[PDB]
RNA sequence: AUAAGUGCUGAAAGCAUCUAAGCAUGAAGCCCCCCUCAAGAUGAGAUUUCCCAUUCCGCAAGGAAGUAAGAUCCCUGAAAG
RNA sequence: GGCACCUCGAUGUCGGCUCAUCGCAUCCUGGGGCUGUAGUCGGUCCCAAGGGUUGGGCUGUUCGCCCAUUAAAGCGGUACGCGAGCUGGGUUCAGAACGUCGUGAGACAGUUCGGUCCCUAUCCGUCGCGGGCGCAGGAAAUUUGAGAGGAGCUGUCCUUAG
RNA sequence: AUACGUUAAGUGGAAAAGGAUGUGGAGUUGCUUAGACAA
């Protein structure tokens, strides 16, 4: 596993602690994030240098080495920079509104498409066509965002939906 | 979604993966989207 | 010459067994062979020489492979489509004492003296159980 | 859930303020009793008993007599529990009156089915005749008992048998008027049972 | 809670990947919700209330006899048959 | 169709009627992928058996064609389900006739007109209804719900919006 | 039961052409720290 061997800086912002059955907490300016592992994978905290080992070359060991270091990364580059992911809403009368804390979408339904995000995500909607979805889990902002998309995924006659920024939407001609 | 017996890559960028003890095909052209069945 | 127990001479303990991580089938031939008497040098085949056995702890038993999906419990209720069905998962999680009950009635004597024998058995959710004037003893599984 | 006990006394119809004709089943239901308060504590499962309707001394016995003590109360010819009621708002020896509910409320209404005696095929389920003429012979036979293959009748052939005098309740009714003066419901529509039948009269469990 | 399907994050396989670990969504279908029966559920359940510890043999075991609360026979009937 | 293994001291045979019940290779309705899917329609494949799945004309018919509907007018199994449940038009006794063949008696998966369908239910099974005992005292009520059954279909119009 | 392996399909405990980065054991061979392969 390239991946499970590469070694993880943390930086100076960041405390990761090691608690009990492999429950690593870290702990940054955006917040915190828990998470256990399988018992079997040995993550090792030294001088700021977060290394993950695998028992065995057995086939489940070498996936979970490199998932386990995957995710390990994805939760200090979550707490100190965050994850966000932005959509582009196209079509004629397409308009997504912030209502409180809900995301009002209006995409050429007979009604309102409301959206409630769940804790310790915001979306953020900086024009009426762009909306950003920003959390410190990628997991979670990408299964927002994946929800966000799913009220009116692209369509390919005039490419008319909500997409990811920078999708590249598979186009047919139509008439 | 082709299920079929026979599920092969039908062109260069045809990607054989295996999901759910599941032999499938997927690539960017959906119409080689094929399932073993 | 052979000696045969009868009502007044058999003497019947009461055992405990936690099911807590154990396989639902290995438990239950040990259990089935407890209630049958099978353990007792008195053993006598048209008699019930067996011990009362508690079981607690049945919704955490254990089951192998794809078995808590897989596992499939089918009864018929003697109606046209009657054929009913509960996945283990399903079982255990709302049903855990049928499910060992099931596994144990399989497999013990089929009959009057079957049916009596299973008598002896009580399955239990949870850790605690109402039996503690029969003072059981615990009994930990050979396996 | 609200709920009370009454009679059956008949049908009759009112004219609404528009001038509809509104067939009404006239329920006299005269002040109900709570008896017991069933809890979960004590019986598994929350509960108020309604009694209703006072019974002659005579036609009682003592463990009636001392069921109802408590209530402080006459003992009762008919008593039925409601579940999912608020136990708080009820107490023992309280009233249930009619003016529980109000017009245009919607409420189910239980009864026993008029009993019919032991009949046949056609009418108990429904089925169809065969020829009356034409050579038949079938007239109200109840139809083939089924294949030749399992040897046997399968459960659910329906057959002739005693017909009615079963619990139903029809959902959905609407209360016309309240008269509170003679302790009456009218609902609207028809109801099961005979005159004179108890008619379980609750708030609509689908609304 | 699922099916097909759609995914999210994610390695095995520096990439990619709905899957291996992990997390979602999703059918008139499944299990409930709605209606009815139901403790002979011999695993015979629960709650409330009532009666109250009688007289005889028989060494006791047990049996017999009057009864209590309560119910029935018989009778008037129908909303029941 | 092949075979000739059960039944010739009899296992009634087509179609209809009555009553269904099961399979899913799905006719409709529900959910989807792909589309040579603009929309409205469709095509094709996947999941799905919960429910639903018409009245007539002709013919003994099944089938089929036709008329008019329908969301749809599914395909199969159950002794080509069901005659101790019904019918008996057809087939398949005795009468008669035509064509035809035969010297003839007669004969014909050729046709035609007419032609007896028995049974008081013992057992299991099915649908109802009682009596008994049980359920560690005897009673009167009210009940929990293991478990079981039922229900489960769908159109059109208006609006969103020309 | 013992020992060493295999299988993850309840395969075992029905079914073929054909299809497939399933996984175990052998062997051949190209390229590669004069820096491959992926990015
Ligand atoms: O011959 C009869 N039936 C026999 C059994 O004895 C059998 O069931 C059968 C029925 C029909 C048939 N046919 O149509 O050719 C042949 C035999 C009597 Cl029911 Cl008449
Ligand atoms: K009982
Ligand atoms: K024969
Ligand atoms: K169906
Ligand atoms: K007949
Ligand atoms: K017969
Ligand atoms: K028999
Ligand atoms: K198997
Ligand atoms: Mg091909
Ligand atoms: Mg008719
Ligand atoms: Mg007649
Ligand atoms: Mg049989
Ligand atoms: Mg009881
Ligand atoms: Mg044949
Ligand atoms: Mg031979
Ligand atoms: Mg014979
Ligand atoms: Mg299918
Ligand atoms: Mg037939
Ligand atoms: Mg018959
Ligand atoms: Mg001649
Ligand atoms: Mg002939
Ligand atoms: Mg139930
Ligand atoms: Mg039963
Ligand atoms: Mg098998
Ligand atoms: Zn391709």
């Amino acid at each position: 596993s390239r991946v499970g061997k590469k070694l993880l800086e943390i930086p100076s912002d960041v405390t990761v602690t090691l608690n009990d059955n492999n429950t690593v907490a870290v702990k940054g300016p955006k917040g915190e994030l828990t998470r256990t592992f399988h018992p079997d994978m040995e993550i090792k905290v030294e001088d700021n240098v977060l290394t993950v080992a695998r028992p065995s070359d057995q086939k489940e060991h070498r996936a979970l080495h490199g998932t386990t270091r995957s995710l390990l990364g994805n939760m200090v580059e979550g707490v100190s920079k965050g994850f966000e992911r932005g959509l582009e809403l196209v079509g004629v009368g397409y308009r997504a509104s912030k209502s409180g804390n809900k995301l009002v979408l209006n995409v050429g339904y007979s009604h309102p498409v409301e959206i409630v995000p769940e804790e310790g995500i915001e979306i953020e909607v900086p024009s009426q066509t762009k909306v950003v979805v920003k959390g410190t889990d990628k997991e979670r902002v990408g299964a927002i965002a994946a929800n966000i998309r799913a009220v009116r995924s692209p369509e390919p006659y005039k490419g008319k939906g909500i997409r990811y920024e920078g999708e590249v939407v598979r186009r047919k001609e139509g008439k | 979604m082709k299920v079929r017996p026979s599920v092969k890559p039908i062109c260069e960028k045809c990607k054989v993966i295996r999901r759910k003890g599941k032999v499938m095909v997927i690539c960017e052209n959906p119409k080689h989207k094929q399932k073993q069945g | 010459t052979t000696p045969m127990a009868n009502a007044s001479t058999i003497e019947r303990k009461w055992l405990v067994v936690d099911a807590a991580g154990k396989t639902l089938g290995r438990l239950s031939s040990e259990v089935a062979a407890i209630l049958r008497g099978k353990h007792k040098p008195t053993y006598t085949p048209h008699v019930d020489t067996g011990d009362h056995v508690i079981i607690i702890n049945a919704e955490k038993i254990e089951l192998t492979g794809k078995k808590l999906t897989d596992k499939i419990y089918y009864r018929h209720t003697q109606h046209p489509g009657g054929l009913k069905s509960r996945t283990a998962l399903e079982m255990r999680t709302n049903y855990p004492e049928k499910m060992l009950e099931l596994a144990i009635k399989g497999m013990l004597p089929k009959g009057s003296l079957g049916r009596q024998m299973f008598k002896k058995l009580n399955v239990y959710r949870g850790s605690e159980h109402p039996h503690e004037a029969q003072k059981p003893e615990v009994y930990e599984l050979r396996g | 859930t609200k709920g009370i006990l009454g009679r059956k006394i008949g049908m009759t119809q009112v004219f609404a303020e528009n001038g509809d004709l509104i067939p009404v089943t006239v329920i006299e239901a005269a002040p109900n009793v709570v008896l017991q308060k069933k809890t979960a504590e004590n019986d598994g499962y929350e509960a108020i008993q309604l009694g209703f309707d006072d019974k002659r001394e005579k036609l009682s016995n003592k463990p009636e007599k001392g069921h109802v003590a408590k209530a402080e109360t006459a003992p009762k010819r008919f008593v039925k529990e409601l579940r999912g009621v608020e136990m708080d708002a009820y107490e023992v020896g309280q009233e249930v009156k009619v003016e529980i509910f109000s017009a245009g409320e919607i409420v189910d209404v239980t009864g026993v089915s008029k009993g019919k005696g032991f009949q046949g095929a056609i009418k108990r389920h429904g089925q169809s005749r065969g020829p009356m003429s034409h050579g038949s012979r079938y007239h109200r036979r109840p139809g083939s008992m089924g294949p030749v293959d399992p040897n046997r009748v399968f459960k659910g052939k329906l057959l002739p048998g005693r017909m009615g005098g079963e619990q139903i309740t029809v959902q959905n009714l609407e209360i016309v008027k309240v008269d509170a003066e003679r302790n009456l419901l009218l609902i609207k529509g028809n109801v099961p049972g005979a005159k004179k039948s108890l008619i379980t009269v609750k708030s609509a469990v689908k609304s």
